[PDB]
């Protein structure tokens, strides 16, 4: 019934750059707001409460202010390791509320993919399925696209992608493209290829194995 | 202080959860303690309270369908939900203010999905490092997770003494209706035949715990 918007949705910001999280209740909440970062594979963890107090152990460059209907969270001067998702909640009033969120991801300097590509195991085929893995490693900045060619012939409806959340050690990001064909496709054709396209690459880059070897 | 809770798993649609908190470090009479929710790609949603007085309050949209009660003599909270819908479907992780104005402490999460699809664990396939899977002195190996439900799993390398160079990517629903994902790691070339890579995966709603040795590719 107290409803919190944060905003901006997600950021990009360099390492030592002053970061701003904003928050907004719909009604008075006097100072009952706290704000909790959340790291990948992580629970959220209380980084400040009562609107203002630093919690135990967190470092100072968190720093929380304001009142009433709008709150602010500061990071003085932002660390790689500070990449999370960041929730504003309040507990002035039930049902205690939170925020959406806001996602901080750092940026760094164009880094392109490294292109690595798996043929099914043969484990996998003798259960009558085939999956073929390309893998883009420790690349920046996230966008990419991947492309499936079977003898030449442009893929589309049988893969899935995933990627994953930003490195806290080296700002970049890896993605998996799945691509997925029955076992007797699978045999019909020689050449299986990937073909990355990114912003740190000149022209896309092909990765290709060939059954026939 | 110290909340830890029972495992994930899988219900029906219109039937019931329960989950278990278990408390140590301080007492339930002296604090009380919530239960609050994440939906897949949503923000937090706090459930309910039970006080360390044992009075409870629960979040409105909800209270039809939940209760949470607690035994002080053995330190445990117990949330049970019922009627339970799709979009039930969540981490559910038990969180205490201890002595602070906000949630200080939280358990480790559980993961409830609501389906009507059956538990399945993995199968466990090599991404075996070749010549295609090498860029200089780096080479790429992996293992294929696939075809389980629920979520989640973990996935670890050499018992998990191998961090460095570790990519576990996010499960992607199949159109099969199971999930599946990739755990991949960079090693140098060179170690191929001096160094044993093993992918350990763990899918607690199925108590299946596999370990793949992955070995580099033949001919
Ligand atoms: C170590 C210790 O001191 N233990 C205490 C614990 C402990 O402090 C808590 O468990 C936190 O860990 O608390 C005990 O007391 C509980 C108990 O008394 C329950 C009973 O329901 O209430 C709990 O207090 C909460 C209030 O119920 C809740 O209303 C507030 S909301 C925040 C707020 N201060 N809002 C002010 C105005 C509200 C809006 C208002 N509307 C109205 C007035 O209707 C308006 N003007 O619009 O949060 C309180 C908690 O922060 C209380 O803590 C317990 O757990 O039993 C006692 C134990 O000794």
């Amino acid at each position: 019934d107290i409803q919190m918007t944060q905003s901006p949705k997600s950021m990009s910001m360099s390492v030592g750059e002053r970061v701003t999280l904003s928050c907004k209740a719909s009604e008075n909440v006097h100072t009952y707001v706290s704000w909790y970062q959340q790291k990948p594979e992580q629970s959220p963890k209380l980084l400040i409460y009562g609107a203002s107090n630093r919690y135990t152990g967190v470092p100072d460059r968190f720093t929380g202010s304001g009142s009433a209907t709008d709150f602010t969270l500061t990071i003085s001067s932002v660390q790689a390791e500070d990449l999370a998702d960041y929730h504003c909640g309040q507990t002035y009033t039930y049902p205690f509320t939170f925020g959406s969120g806001t996602k901080l991801e750092l940026k760094r300097t164009v880094a392109a993919p490294s292109v690595f590509i798996f043929p099914p195991s043969d484990e996998q085929l003798k259960s009558g399925t085939a999956s073929v893995v390309c893998l883009l490693n420790n690349f920046y900045p996230r966008e990419a696209k991947v492309q499936w060619k079977v003898d030449n012939a442009l893929q589309s409806g049988n893969s899935q992608e995933s990627v994953t959340e930003q490195d806290s050690k080296d700002s970049t990001y890896s993605l998996s493209s799945t691509l997925t064909l029955s076992k007797a496709d699978y045999e019909k054709h020689k050449v299986y290829a990937c073909e990355v396209t990114h912003q740190g690459l000149s022209s896309p880059v092909t990765k290709s194995f060939n059954r026939g070897e | 202080v110290q909340l830890k809770q029972s495992g994930p798993g899988l219900v029906a649609p219109s039937q019931s959860l329960s989950i278990t908190c278990t408390v140590s470090g301080f007492s339930l009479t002296s604090f009380g303690v919530h239960w609050v929710r994440q939906p897949p790609g949503k923000g937090l949603e706090w459930l309910g309270v039970i006080w360390a007085v044992g009075s409870t309050n629960y979040n409105s949209a909800l209270m039809s369908r939940l209760s949470i009660s607690k035994d002080n003599s053995k330190s445990q909270v117990f949330l049970k939900m019922n009627s339970l819908q799709i979009d039930d479907t969540a981490m559910y992780y038990c969180a205490t203010y201890g002595n602070y104005g906000g949630f200080a402490y939280w358990g480790q999460g559980t993961l409830v999905t609501v389906s009507s699809a059956s538990t399945k664990g993995p199968s466990v396939f090599p991404l075996a490092p070749s010549s295609k899977s090498t860029s200089g002195g780096t080479a790429a190996l992996g293992c294929l997770v696939k075809d389980y439900f629920p979520e989640p799993v973990t996935v670890s390398w050499n018992s998990g003494a191998l961090t460095s160079g570790v990519h576990t990517f996010p499960a992607v629903l199949q159109s099969s209706g199971l999930y599946s994902l990739s755990s991949v790691v960079t090693v140098p070339s060179s170690s191929l035949g001096t160094q044993t890579y093993i992918c350990n995966v763990n899918h607690k709603p199925s108590n299946t715990k596999v370990d793949k040795k992955v070995e580099p590719k033949s001919c």
